[PDB]
């Protein structure tokens, strides 16, 4: 998946891993550490969540109690958008013979979140679903590649 | 001696036509398809 990421976009914020460069863990700085959390943390990039035995009130009070630090200027209001990621029709062949079996992973550029197509793709990845080698149907699965497989 | 001449050069007319324009054509397509290799990299990164 990471090396899909990095050719299905290469060149792009996408292409990236999360765990970062081996150099970048290497180097990082108390410094950077602070300068993300500093410009990434912040009140409107973030959602409070709850669910249990909990009534909004009581919570979004806590809430109100403990998130202050309140804005300024207006930038820090500003939900900053994002340079969109290239995609790219290609490949990358990592190949090793000593590794005891193969992976491969094909993909189309999608249409994010919003799009309600997403839903249709859905019930489409639905039929053809998903395997393995102890799934019991076995031979009478009705994902076509599945039984195939 | 070779009544055709006439009609045998109005073909090879013809055929020049088509052939160079044929030619380029799969000239393209040929191209096309093997750039794949041509533009490809590969590198060594073995486990060190
Ligand atoms: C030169 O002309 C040719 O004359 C022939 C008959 O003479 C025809 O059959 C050909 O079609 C014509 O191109
Ligand atoms: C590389 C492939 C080249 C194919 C060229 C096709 C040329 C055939 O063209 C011929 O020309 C004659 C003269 O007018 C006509 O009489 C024939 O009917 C016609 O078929």
């Amino acid at each position: 998946f990471d090396y899909l990421h990095a050719t299905a976009f290469q060149g792009t914020a996408l292409a990236r891993t999360v765990e970062g460069t081996t150099e970048n863990i290497k180097h990082l700085t108390r410094a950077d550490l602070a300068s993300y959390i500093d410009t990434h943390f912040k009140a409107p990039r973030m959602v409070l969540a709850a669910a249990g035995g909990i009534s909004h009130k009581e919570l979004v009070d806590a809430a109100r109690q403990h998130f202050s630090g309140v804005s300024f200027t207006y930038k820090e209001d500003a939900v900053p958008i994002l340079p969109r990621c290239r995609f790219t029709g290609s490949e990358i062949r990592a190949r090793d013979d000593a590794l005891p079996v193969a992976h491969v992973a094909l993909a189309v550029e999608g249409p994010g979140w919003a799009d309600p197509d997403n839903v249709v793709l859905h019930v489409a990845n639905a039929i053809i679903g998903r395997y393995d080698r102890t799934f019991g149907g076995g031979k009478h699965l009705s994902s076509r590649l599945a039984a195939l497989a | 001696a070779e009544p055709e001449h006439d009609q045998r050069k109005r073909m090879g007319l013809k055929m020049l036509l088509i052939s160079a324009l044929l030619t380029s054509l799969l000239y393209y397509m040929k191209r096309h398809k093997w750039s794949v290799l041509k533009s490809r990299k590969m590198a060594y990164r073995p486990p060190k």
